[PDB]
Order: C-alpha cells, then sequence, then structure tokens
C-alpha cells in the first residue's frame, strides 16, 4: 500500500518474487539491494473506500470565525462545553450531510462526528 | 426490477468493493487468513502463478443484480476460458471473494525472445489483467444502457388504456422503464417487454430499427410533445405536413 | 443591478460606489518582515518540517513556512492597521484547513 | 361506427377537431325557427336518416366514380361522417334536439 | 438450452408471419404455436439436439399459384458464405422454386452477400439476422400497415392521379419493413395509417 | 477587504441589529458593512426604493 | 488553479500564469495535468516546449535526481498511503532517467528548436526551465529549489484535488481576477514603445 | 463511355472479385504464382472475406494451407505468460496453424492498397508487390519466425529510450 | 371605443392598498412563512444527524435539496393563494388578474404574499465563497435565507442580501431571454426555409417545388386549418 525507498540510491523499492524461496522482495532497480517484504501484498484498490474525515480535519478550524458554534456538544476529552461543527465537503463523502465537531478549548482539539 | 437488472449495463467495476493483488505462492498456505478453508475445497484435488488478484465484491449489489459468482466466473472464462483460473466462496457465507490466477502457458511455445521483449513482471501484468478485466466483464445489461428507471406512470400517456368488457375505457396502471442510451433493436426483442410498445426518443434509432413510416409518425411523436409540453396547441395539419416533408424522400432529412 | 442589456448582458459591470482597485505595492516590506518574523524560508528548512507548518506566499510566490499562524495573522493585521510596514490596500487570506497564509 | 373510433382513438380523447360545429348549427336552428322544446316534434325519424344519407354524399373531398377515388373519399370523411351520423341521430334530434 | 429455444421458436413465428404477409399459404396452427408445441415437434433441445437448426427449414407455396414456393433457410453455421449458399442455390434448383430466405445469425460479409445478388433473375435470395427477426416489427405501435401494390393497381393509381412515380413518397429497399415484405426498387408499398383529422389515411411510397 | 480576504471574514449587515445579544446566529462577527446599500453603482444609486 | 478538464485526455489540470515583478516579458502558463483512465500518470506542459512531460523528468532537470529528494518536494507528508500511490505511476513513466543531464535532454528534444548537439539541447532545455518555467519563482542560477518547491506545490495540489480534498477552482469567483485600468494598460503598452 | 464503362467495367470486377473469392476458396488448384495472380486483383477487405469465407467451411484461411480447423476455442483472449501479453485470438481463430495465419496477415499486409479500378491502371508497382508477396509468404512458408501470432492487446504506455 | 368611453366614466386605477392586505391576511402570510422555516429547519436536523434516507434513485444531497424546494414552493404558493383570496372585490390587481387581462396572479402574489425561492440554473443559491453563499452567513447554512428564500414581497421590501439573491436569480431572466430570443429565430427561419413551396395544387394533393407529392389532400383530410374547431365525437365516452 505505501512506498518503500532504496537505502542506497533512495529511488523507489519495486516488488519481485524470489524464487529459491518463494518470497516477495522488494528490490532497487538501480542497485542490487533486496528486501524481504514484511507485507505480501502488492497493490490494494478500494473502491468503496469508506474513508475516515475524523483524521483529514485539522483542529486548527477551531480558529475560523466562520464557523458555526456550538453548546449542546461538549467534548468528551476536556469536558468543554463549546465546539465547532462543519461538514464534510469533500467529492468523495459529499453526499452524506453528516457534521464533525472540533472542539474549540485550546490544547484539546479533539474530533469526533455523531 | 428483474427485466431492470436485466437491461441495465453492469460491469464488474460496479460490483466489486476492493481489490488486492497479493503474493501467494501456495495456496494451502493462503497468506490471507480467511480464505484458506474454502481453499482447499478447490485443492482437496484439481500450474499456478504466485501472484494472486483477490477481488472483493459487494454484497448487497449482487443481491441487487440477482447476480452468483458462478455467472462471473462463467464471463470470465468466456473471455479468457482456463488461461486465467477463478476460485470464489459459497454465497451463503459471508463476503464473498473472487481469487484469479494466470494460470500459466503450458509446456511448448519455446525458443522466442521474451527476455528480450523486456516483458512486464508478473504483478504489473496482472494488474493490467485487473484494469483490462475490471473496465468491463459486463456480467449483464445491454452495454449501452447506463441508467435504468422503474416507475409507476400516472399521466395517461404512459398507461394501459383497456376496454373492459362493460365497453368503456379504463386505464391501467403498470410499471414502466425509462432507461438512458438507445438499443432498441436488443431491448424490445428480450422477453417482458412489450415489443408493440417500446418506444425511443431517438428517431435515428427508430429509422434504423421500424423504417420510415414509424419514424414518420415517431418523429410527430416527438414534436407534439416538445409543443406540447407548455401547455401550447399546433394543430395536427402543420405537424404532419412538417414530419411529411422531413421523410417523403425515404431517408430522414434534416432542415 | 447595471449591466447592459442584449448581447454583452453581464459582460459589462460597473464597480459599486465604495469599491476600490488596488493600484499596486511592492512586497519587499513585508518580505523583510516576514523574514524578521521568525519564517523560515525555502532553503533553510527540510521538507519535514513543512509539513504541519503553514506555507507563506506573497504575491504568488512561496516564500516560507510559519510554525504559528495565527500570531502571525494577529500581527500582519494589526500592522496594517496602523499603516506601519504594510499598506492599507494588501491582503492577507489565511486558509485554516488548508494551512497556507497568502 | 364506434367500433371504428375505438381503433383510431384508442386512448380514448373524444375531442377532435372536425370543420363543422354541429352542436352550435343545432343550436342556430333551434333559434332561427323558435324551436319550442317542450312539444311533439313534427321531424320524422325517418327524414332524419334518409337527410344525412344524402347529406354525407353532398360533402366531396375527392370526387369519385373510381374504386380507388371512392375509397379515398370514404377515409376523408370517415371521421366527419361518424361524428355527422353520432350528432344527427334520430333518437337525439327528436328527444335532445 | 431452453433460451436457444425460445429463440428459435421466435424466429420461426416471426418467420411465419412474415411469410403470411408475404402472402404464402401458411396454416394457422402453425402460425401460432406456443413454445411447448415447438419443443414437442421439435425437442425443445437445441444444444446435442434434435431441434437443430437444420430440420427447421420451411417452404410454403404461394397463395396464387402453388407453383411459386419459397424457402427459409435456418444455416447451421453462426456465419454464412459463398459455399453454403450455393449449395443452398443448387438444392432449390431441384423442386425448381426461386425464392429463398437465409435466417443467419452473425451476418454475411460484403463479398458473400454481393454473390447473393448477382444470383438475381432465378434465385432471388435474401438474407436476415437473427436479431432481427426476434420481433416483428410490423406488430410495433409506430408501424402503420404496408400492402403492396400489384403492378396493375399502380398503374391504375398512376393513371388516376395522373403522377409519374418518381412523384411518390420514397421507401429505401433497405428500409425495414421492405425488407421485411421483399420489395424491390419499382414497386410501390401502400401504407393505410389511421389519422386524426380524417379518420384513415392511405399515402403510397415508391421504393428507390 | 478584497474578494478573497472577504471569505475569511464573518460580516455583520448593521450592529444595530447584528451583533446584539439574542439567540445566537453567530457571535463571531469581524467586520462590519457601513451601509449595505454601498452594495450598488452609480445608476442604481438613482432608483428610489431599488427593494 | 486546479480545474477539471471535462474530456480531453487529463481529468485535472492545474494551471499558474506566472509573470515577473516588473512585468517585462509577458506571463507564462504552466500546466500540471493528470491523465484519465500502471495508473494515472501527471504530464506538465511547460512553455516552449511542444510535447507534455513527465512530472519527474522536470523534477530531476532541476537537479533532485533520487526518488525520496522528489517526493519531498510533493508529499509533505510521508505517512499518507492514499497520496503516495497517485504520485506511484509517474515514478515509473521516469524510470528510465535517472540523472540531470540526460532528463534535460529529454527535455530539449521537445523544444521549440531541437538542436543537432546533445549539449546544446540540454542547454536550451536549461534556460528554458531556467526562464520560462515559473518566471514570478525566479529567474536566476539558483532558483532551482524555490521551482522545485513550486513545482512540487502545483502537483500537490493536483492530487488534492484529485483525491477529492479541496474544491476545483472557480473560474469566476473574484477572488481569483484582477482588473487593468489606466496604470498598467498604460504601461504595458509603454514597453513596447520605450523597446 | 466515361461513367458507363465506368459502370461496366467495375461490374466485371465485381463478378471478377467473386470468383476470385471462388477460386481461393478451393481446397487446392491454387499455385503460390496462382496465388501472386489472383492477389493481384485482391484489395485488403476481398482478402478478409476469403480468410472469412473459408473459415466458415473449416478451411484455413491462408490459401497455401488446407488442413481442416476441427476445433476453435472460444475464448476471445488469450493471456501468454510465455512472454506477458494478452493477446486477441478473433483472427487466429480463423486459421489451422500460427504460421499460417502470419503468413496470411503479411500477405494482406503486403497487397496493393489502391482501389482495384486504378490497380490495374498501373502493372508496375502491382508486379513489384506480386513477387513482394511471393518473397514474403515464401519466408512464412519456411518458417514463422515468431510466435505472436494473435496482434496485441496493448496496454503498455511506458517509454523506452524516447528521450 | 364603447369601453374607453365607459372608463372616462368608471375610471381604472392601481395604487397602494391594492398592494396592502388585511391584518388577517398578513397573519396568515407570516403563519405560512414561518411555518416553513421550522419545517426547512427539521429537515435540515434531521440531515445533520442522518435520520435522512435517500428517496430511491439520485442522492441524500438529492433528497435533503428536493424535499426543501418543496417545502419552501408550497409556502410561497400557498401565501400566493391565501393572499389572491383575500383579494377584495374593491381591489384592482383582482381586476387585472381575474380578466387575465395584465399580469400573471404569481407577480401579484410576489407584490402581496412573497417573493420566493431564487434559483440560479434551477437549484438554490450556489454556494459562491467558500462554503457559504454571502460573506453574511455561516459555513454550511442551508437554511432558506442562507441559499436565496425572499420571504418579504415587494411591498415589505427585501433585506439586503434578498435583493442580492433577488438580482443574482433575476438575471438568469435576462440572459434565458436573449439566449431564447436567438435560438427562436434561428429554428423559425430554419422551418419556414424549409418548407417554403410547398402548396396545395389545383387536384389537392400538397406538392413540393419539385412537384412531388408530399400529401395527397392537405392535412390528410383536405380542409383548410382555421375552417376546423374542437367537437367532441360522443361515440367514443360511454359504455356499451
Ligand atoms: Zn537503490
Ligand atoms: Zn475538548
Ligand atoms: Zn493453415
Amino acid at each position: 500500500v505505501g512506498i518503500r525507498f532504496c537505502q542506497e540510491c533512495n529511488n523507489m523499492l519495486y516488488p519481485k518474487e524470489d524464487k529459491e524461496n518463494r518470497i516477495l522482495l522488494y528490490a532497487c532497480r538501480n542497485c542490487d539491494y533486496q528486501q524481504e517484504a514484511d507485507n505480501s501484498c502488492i497493490y490494494v484498490n478500494k473502491i468503496t473506500h469508506e474513508v475516515d474525515e475524523l483524521t483529514q480535519i485539522i483542529a486548527d478550524v477551531s480558529q475560523d470565525p466562520t464557523l458555526p458554534r456550538t453548546e449542546d456538544h461538549p467534548c468528551q476529552k476536556c469536558g468543554h462545553k463549546e465546539a465547532v461543527f462543519f461538514q464534510s465537503h469533500s467529492a468523495r463523502a459529499e453526499d452524506a450531510m453528516r457534521l464533525y465537531y472540533v472542539c474549540t478549548a485550546p490544547h484539546c482539539g479533539h474530533r469526533w462526528t455523531e | 426490477k428483474d427485466i431492470l437488472c436485466r437491461l441495465e449495463h453492469t460491469t464488474l467495476r460496479k460490483v466489486t468493493a476492493n481489490t488486492a493483488i497479493y503474493y501467494d505462492p501456495n495456496p494451502q498456505s493462503t497468506v490471507v487468513a480467511e480464505d484458506q478453508e474454502w481453499v482447499n475445497v478447490y485443492y482437496e484435488m484439481p500450474r499456478i502463478s504466485p501472484w494472486l488478484l483477490r477481488v472483493e465484491l459487494d454484497r448487497k449489489h449482487m443481491t441487487d443484480r440477482k447476480l452468483t459468482m458462478e455467472q462471473i466466473a462463467e464471463k470470465i472464462n468466456a473471455g479468457f476460458g482456463d488461461d486465467l483460473n477463478c476460485i470464489f466462496n459459497d454465497d451463503n457465507a459471508e463476503k464473498l471473494v473472487l481469487r484469479i490466477r494466470i494460470m500459466n502457458s503450458d509446456e511448448n511455445k519455446m525458443q522466442e525472445e521474451e527476455e528480450v521483449v523486456d516483458k512486464m513482471d508478473d504483478d504489473v501484468f496482472l494488474r493490467c489483467i485487473e484494469s483490462n478485466m475490471l473496465t468491463d466483464m459486463t456480467l449483464q445489461g445491454i452495454e449501452q444502457i447506463s441508467k435504468v428507471y422503474m416507475h409507476l406512470p400516472q399521466t395517461d400517456n404512459k398507461k394501459k388504456i383497456i376496454i373492459t368488457e362493460d365497453g368503456e375505457f379504463k386505464a391501467l396502471q403498470e410499471w414502466i422503464l425509462e432507461t438512458d442510451g438507445v438499443s432498441l433493436m436488443r431491448v424490445l426483442s428480450e422477453k417482458d417487454v412489450d415489443p408493440v410498445r417500446t418506444t425511443s426518443n431517438d428517431i435515428v434509432e427508430i429509422f434504423t430499427v421500424l423504417g420510415i413510416e414509424a419514424v414518420r409518425k415517431a418523429l410527430e411523436r416527438e414534436l407534439y410533445h416538445v409543443i406540447s409540453f407548455d401547455g401550447s396547441y399546433v394543430n395536427y395539419r402543420h405537424l404532419a405536413l412538417l414530419c411529411d416533408t422531413m421523410t417523403c424522400r425515404g431517408h430522414l432529412m434534416a432542415i | 443591478a447595471e449591466t447592459p442589456e442584449g448581447h454583452a448582458v453581464g459582460l459589462v459591470k460597473n464597480l459599486a460606489l465604495m469599491a476600490y482597485i488596488s493600484v499596486g505595492s511592492q512586497p519587499s516590506p513585508i518580505l523583510e518582515f516576514l523574514e524578521e518574523w521568525s519564517m523560515e524560508n525555502l532553503e533553510e528548512i527540510s521538507p519535514a518540517a513543512i509539513a504541519d507548518a503553514t506555507k507563506i506566499f506573497v504575491n504568488g510566490c512561496w516564500v516560507g513556512i510559519h510554525k504559528d499562524p495565527e500570531q502571525l495573522m494577529n500581527t500582519l493585521r494589526k500592522l496594517r492597521r496602523q499603516m506601519d510596514i504594510i499598506v492599507s490596500e494588501v491582503s492577507m487570506i489565511r486558509d485554516i484547513r488548508e494551512r497556507e497564509i497568502r | 361506427d364506434r367500433e371504428v373510433l375505438r381503433v383510431i382513438f384508442p386512448t380514448g380523447d373524444s375531442k377532435v377537431v372536425l370543420p363543422c360545429n354541429l352542436l352550435r348549427m343545432i343550436w342556430n336552428a333551434q333559434k332561427i325557427f323558435h324551436i319550442n322544446p317542450r312539444l311533439p316534434s313534427d321531424l320524422h325519424p325517418i327524414k332524419v336518416v334518409e337527410g344525412v344519407k344524402e347529406l354525407s354524399k353532398k360533402l366531396v373531398i375527392v370526387n369519385g366514380d373510381d374504386p380507388l377515388s371512392r375509397q379515398a373519399q370514404e377515409n376523408a370523411t370517415l371521421l366527419f361522417n361518424i361524428h355527422l351520423r353520432s350528432t344527427l341521430c334520430s333518437r337525439r334530434m327528436a328527444e335532445e334536439f | 438450452d431452453e433460451e436457444e429455444t425460445y429463440r428459435l421458436w421466435k424466429i420461426r413465428k416471426t418467420i411465419m408471419q412474415l411469410c403470411h404477409d408475404r402472402g404464402y399459404l401458411v396454416t394457422q396452427d402453425e402460425l401460432d404455436q406456443t413454445l411447448e408445441e415447438f419443443k414437442a415437434q421439435f425437442g425443445d433441445k437445441p444444444s446435442e439436439g434434435r431441434p437443430r437448426r437444420t430440420d427447421l427449414t420451411v417452404l410454403v407455396a404461394h397463395n396464387d399459384d402453388p407453383t411459386d414456393q419459397m424457402f427459409v433457410f435456418f444455416p447451421e453455421e453462426p456465419k454464412v458464405g459463398i459455399k453454403t449458399i450455393k449449395v443452398y442455390c443448387q438444392r432449390m434448383q431441384e423442386e425448381n422454386i426461386t425464392r429463398a430466405l437465409i435466417v443467419v445469425q452473425q451476418g454475411m460479409t460484403p463479398s458473400a452477400k454481393q454473390s447473393l445478388v448477382d444470383m438475381a433473375p432465378k434465385y432471388i435470395l435474401e438474407q436476415f439476422l437473427q436479431q432481427e427477426l426476434l420481433i416483428n416489427i410490423t406488430e410495433h405501435e409506430l408501424v402503420p400497415e404496408h400492402v403492396v401494390m400489384t403492378k396493375e393497381e399502380v398503374t391504375e393509381l398512376l393513371a388516376r392521379y395522373k403522377l409519374r412515380e418518381n412523384q411518390l413518397p420514397r421507401i429505401q429497399a433497405g428500409d425495414p419493413v421492405a425488407r421485411y415484405f421483399g420489395i424491390k426498387r419499382g414497386q410501390v408499398v401502400k401504407i393505410i395509417r389511421p389519422s386524426e383529422t380524417a379518420g384513415r389515411y392511405i399515402t403510397y411510397r415508391l421504393v428507390q | 477587504i478584497d474578494t478573497l480576504e472577504e471569505e475569511t471574514v464573518m460580516l455583520a449587515m448593521t450592529p444595530d441589529d447584528l451583533q446584539e445579544k439574542e439567540v445566537a446566529y453567530c457571535s463571531t462577527y469581524t467586520h462590519c458593512e457601513i451601509h449595505p446599500s454601498m452594495i450598488l453603482g452609480v445608476c442604481a444609486s438613482i432608483i428610489p426604493f431599488p427593494d | 488553479y486546479v480545474f477539471a478538464k471535462k474530456d480531453s485526455k487529463y481529468a485535472y489540470t492545474g494551471e499558474c500564469r506566472s509573470c515577473l515583478e516588473n512585468s517585462s516579458r509577458p506571463t507564462s502558463t504552466i500546466w500540471v495535468s493528470m491523465l484519465a483512465r500502471i495508473g494515472q500518470r501527471i504530464v506538465a506542459t511547460l512553455p516552449y516546449i511542444k510535447q507534455e512531460v513527465p512530472i519527474i523528468i522536470v523534477f530531476r532537470a532541476l537537479g533532485f535526481v533520487s526518488d525520496r529528494d522528489i517526493l519531498e518536494h510533493i508529499i509533505y507528508d510521508f505517512e499518507d498511503p492514499e497520496m503516495m500511490e497517485m504520485v506511484k505511476p509517474s515514478l515509473d513513466e521516469a524510470f528510465v532517467i535517472q540523472e540531470q543531464n540526460v532528463a534535460l535532454n529529454f527535455i530539449g528534444s521537445r523544444g521549440a528548436k531541437p538542436g543537432v548537439t546533445k549539449e546544446k539541447r540540454i542547454k536550451y532545455a536549461k534556460e528554458v526551465l531556467q526562464k520560462e518555467m515559473l518566471p514570478h519563482v525566479g529567474v536566476s542560477d539558483f532558483c532551482e529549489t524555490k521551482k522545485a518547491y513550486f513545482l512540487g506545490y502545483m502537483v500537490h495540489r493536483l492530487l488534492l484535488a484529485a483525491l477529492g480534498r479541496r474544491e476545483l477552482d472557480d473560474r469566476d469567483h473574484y477572488g481569483n481576477k484582477r482588473l487593468d485600468l489606466a496604470g498598467p494598460l498604460l504601461a504595458f503598452l509603454f514597453r513596447g514603445m520605450f523597446k | 463511355k466515361a461513367e458507363l464503362e465506368a459502370a461496366v467495367r467495375k461490374k466485371i470486377e465485381f463478378e471478377r472479385k467473386a470468383l476470385h473469392i471462388v477460386e481461393q476458396l478451393l481446397e487446392e488448384n491454387i499455385t503460390e504464382e496462382f496465388l501472386m495472380e489472383c492477389g493481384r486483383f485482391i484489395t485488403p477487405a476481398h482478402y478478409s472475406d476469403v480468410v472469412d469465407e473459408r473459415s466458415i467451411v473449416k478451411l484455413c484461411g491462408y490459401p497455401l494451407c488446407q488442413k481442416k480447423l476441427g476445433i476453435v476455442p472460444k475464448q476471445k483472449y488469450k493471456i501468454s505468460t510465455k512472454t506477458n501479453k494478452v493477446y486477441d485470438i478473433t483472427e487466429r481463430k480463423s486459421f489451422c496453424s500460427n504460421f499460417c495465419y502470419q503468413a496470411s496477415k503479411f500477405f494482406e499486409a503486403q497487397i496493393p492498397k489502391t482501389p482495384v479500378w486504378v490497380r490495374e491502371e498501373e502493372r508496375h508497382p502491382d508486379f513489384q508487390l506480386l513477387k513482394e508477396e511471393q518473397s514474403g509468404h515464401s519466408g512464412e512458408e519456411v518458417q514463422l519466425c515468431s510466435k505472436a501470432i494473435k496482434t496485441s492487446d496493448i496496454d503498455n504506455p511506458s517509454h523506452f529510450e524516447k528521450q | 371605443t364603447v369601453i374607453n368611453n365607459w372608463l372616462l366614466i368608471e375610471g381604472h386605477t392601481i395604487g397602494i392598498g391594492d398592494s396592502i392586505a388585511d391584518s388577517k391576511t398578513y397573519q396568515d402570510i407570516q403563519n405560512t412563512i414561518k411555518k416553513a422555516k421550522q419545517d426547512v429547519i427539521e429537515v435540515i436536523e434531521k440531515a445533520h444527524n442522518n435520520e435522512l434516507e435517500p428517496t430511491p434513485g439520485n442522492t441524500l444531497r438529492q433528497t435533503f435539496e428536493n424535499q426543501v424546494n418543496r417545502i419552501l414552493n408550497d409556502a410561497r404558493d400557498k401565501t400566493g393563494s391565501s393572499a389572491q383570496k383575500s383579494l377584495s372585490e374593491y381591489n384592482n390587481f383582482k381586476s387585472m388578474v381575474v380578466s387575465g387581462a395584465k399580469g400573471s396572479k404569481i407577480n401579484i402574489s410576489q407584490v402581496i404574499a412573497v417573493v420566493g425561492q431564487q434559483n440560479v440554473e434551477g437549484k438554490r443559491i450556489p454556494f459562491g465563497f467558500k462554503h457559504r453563499t454571502l460573506p453574511h452567513f455561516i459555513k454550511d447554512d442551508y437554511g432558506p435565507e442562507s441559499r436565496g428564500f425572499v420571504e418579504n414581497s415587494y411591498l415589505a421590501g427585501l433585506t439586503p442580501t434578498e435583493f442580492f439573491f433577488h438580482a443574482m436569480g433575476g438575471r438568469e431572466g435576462l440572459i434565458d431571454t436573449a439566449v431564447k430570443t436567438a435560438e427562436t429565430g434561428y429554428i423559425q427561419r430554419r422551418l419556414i426555409k424549409s418548407m417554403e413551396s410547398v402548396m396545395v395544387k389545383y387536384d389537392a394533393t400538397v406538392r413540393n417545388s419539385i412537384n412531388q407529392v408530399v400529401q395527397l389532400r392537405y392535412g390528410e383530410d383536405g380542409l383548410a386549418g382555421e375552417s376546423v374547431e374542437f367537437q367532441n365525437l360522443a361515440t367514443l365516452k360511454p359504455s356499451n
């Protein structure tokens, strides 16, 4: 799923097969560097792609004046009464109209959907 | 809805939840822990490629289209044969998947310059196959009909107007489909599609399927619809004359 | 409201009454202030720090990164509201979600 | 003729476009001749039948004496004649008009 | 499988109606037989079965004179070429008949169809795909009634309207309903359609 | 304020109404309109009662 | 500005009309598109170059030979596995070229004047990347780690659009417009006449 | 005269091409030079008609081959692992052996592309192509020289030394 | 002429007070609008808590959009009707509309009741700033005020944002007008030059310039189009 980088030329490690032991290697094509993989996976296509948006939203948005605040949704982490809700607005999950909250107390920035 | 799913194009990409090209050399080992059991069901007694394209298909999307993986394997070896093995579980088990492996080229076809032509590695090859066979297997449908809307009509122009044995007109309400994309000749030749109705709003397709008089009548119907949409009224004389000028030469004449 | 009608409807427009089209300026005072206010250039940084810091563009050209963009926007506004270094017609947008200060 | 109409208009929309408002000429006549609708009429039903029969022969769109000309005539005035015979009925012209 | 029996049966039903329209003596019971009688008579099992493409091949005689007959040939081959159309012609040479009708599955190569027409005067042959016979188009809602005017009737027409054939509307000789009726250039189709202004209308079209 | 700095601001139309405590709509206003009729040009400032 | 090309061959296209401080030479638009549909490779439509150029070729022509040293300018958080697999298909179209000068040759081979000498084509591509690619970033002999950062920004922002993580740009928004009054118009008219 | 002789010339050309297809259909009585003088007439589409016609009759679409095509596979794609390519068997199904396919494809590749009306216009490049095609199919007759017999479903867009 | 002169005796005018409705109708329209507000508010709360289930076929966003447009168009039409039902007989707007002479009853609805929802390309006012329609609204506001619902009549006057959304949505009218006039002139000229030589000949056939039969009888019944008229058939409706 990720990119492995060589350790000599720092180019990208492409997967190849180890016949004599039949084990998946990652080998660089500018060196003879090889690395016995730990994944045994080469490529993953997520078509439905259930995504967490609680991970894209950065807590800095609690500094937005144009964002609606709330009181009847206290942060579970710190118990701060206020929050700052908004929607996804992302071409993938733009279909639903789910609200995410970002605790507005400084130093907390705890995101949560309900 | 059964005829609906028989008409609408269902490729493999619309069914797939996710894919994954594992490296799995000995299927009895089965790097994927979940498959391991039913895989030996095919390996109790049946070479193979180590690269394994594992497709997890969505379940609700195959309940809808009334698709079973049996038919997906059939579609696949219909295009590739047993050049490309497919394995599948039994459907009463959860998260039905499909394990595909490019079988091999058995012992012949020697002496060629394969390493010379810088052949793609087997993983890249299986991925190109996964795009070649994901874009379209066309498990169902007419490959020109993108979307299909089933619904009950309310305007009497699309209701089955019969004459009761009493002698009076009665409007029977019943389901009609509205596709998107025309394959008239293929559509109206299948079971439980009314061939004596089932028009189209494409007069070139009507001209090629049903002829010049049918395109005259349908062209008049479409003009009448476009014009009578906003409650307007044009006499039939004028529509008839326009549609007689447009089609009196044997073919469709734009003006 | 004010537009012609016919073939140029909506193509010819008119300013509102208090709308002012800015005349231009020089970014050099702002660039010096930014350097002096703990903004790291695009040479004295490691692209590992560029990740959770705030880009800082000035006239399109990406000029640096800053690790406290809240305090920086307060400072730049407080300066434009006195006409110290930043003239009054200088725009200072902060994309909070995009992490940029243009 | 009713069974013919059920073929021409299979949807059942009876509003057609024909070249003579017959329900208005019948009204012009009821007014021009001061027809008292409270009195026994003196119009013989056979006279209605025979009169519309000979009227339908003066409404000539395709002048005949020719099998295909006679067929084109019968088609050209097939709907107006159905109308004319169902409004200048003998039952209607004796209990309605 | 039962699906191919359905398609064979539907095509045979369309061909029975197509021969009935062209004026061939088709018995009424053979004109409307449901799938069950088709199975019982032919086999209901197309693959590995008696109801093969061949052995469902109809020879119907015209109504004016039973000398003028017509075959409808279902070739077993998916595609059809010059060799099989020539064996079909030399078969039509016996029992002295001249109309044939080849119901192909994938069609014919342009050279093969060109060789089909060069047998113009003695063996009028003509090709029909399966896909076109799975429905009778003359039973659609949009398709009016077409009758084929004998030569005496078209002569009487033109002498009554003082017309020349090049003054009539035109229908192409490869029109679907012109292919259905086996109409060739110079013939006149008579389209009867019901009109909402007059009640009925008879237009004529010249096959160009 | 210019047209893209105007997307980070939270305008009020009138002080007399918008920044008065009530059932809260927004309470983080950052700017205020001088007069909302300054949105009109020279030839539309002649029209009386254009609303 | 990242827009979505309706059809063509690009799913997304991110342009940047660049102009120097004092508009000595006119604006020079550079595009960075992502082909529709290995995978969706990224190409860079440079000025004074007739063909598209793989983006990693343009990053190697600037002197960032390696492959981590090209994604550090494009992907600022390496623990984003979803954005990296979008650049994987493009670190392959430029797999053959692993050095700066063969990349500069690859670029100069597409110019307006395809010279005969490898050295002359290299120098042509060198000055086209040094003066006509993103001039607002700088025109100098060391404005290359700033053009790399800015072109990595354009690529990263094209990826954010393709991942559906940022709205495509509105062409009618007025933050995206500038009005040329009698000052800019007449200064543009006076450059030519003093020239 | 101008278009009247045009009609009669290209109609005699039609029936001549018809019996050309018929000679092609023959199981033998086709010599290599017979094939030369017939391919003198045949156009691309016409040779495609040849191969389809004989493929229908379970006879190899190539003139020189007389092997019967007893069984034909139903699959549309044949993926090879010797080299890594998916091959489109949609014409190879028309032949009995691989070298026959390559021979025929090479033959119509070296067919005259100018239309038959202006083909016998110049017999100079025509017979040039005739001895050309004889040499080519002879090389095809001795040996195949490449096991790539089913076109190529190309899906490889990466560049090699296009620098 | 005789009507112009009787109108010298009688006179017709239009003024304020024709545009004003009694306090009963004002309360009716205010309550209709307030109900529509709180109904869109509860629909929005459904969407924000996921109790909204997409109607079969389109989306969840399009489900919400159709539901809201439905509520708001019902509000506008109910206000328009509840206003026109209060127009006195002494009112001159009623005089205008019931004889169909001038204006539509929707015009008078907007003058008296509510201007209603403004649409740009069929949808509510687009989110033209970043996630808001104007810099006066909070990000992600789907309420009716935010997306273009003008809830004032032209007698009460539009607030500054309603004024702008109305200008936005009424420029679409000005552009549609121009594009429609252009397309229409084109279609008219194409028709007119297509069928301009077709004419009934002296043997009743309709023929074109090449003297080719288009119709064997005009309108396939032979009658001129102005002398015909709508009539029922009377043997096409009853039972046996
Ligand atoms: Zn390496
Ligand atoms: Zn908190
Ligand atoms: Zn062979």
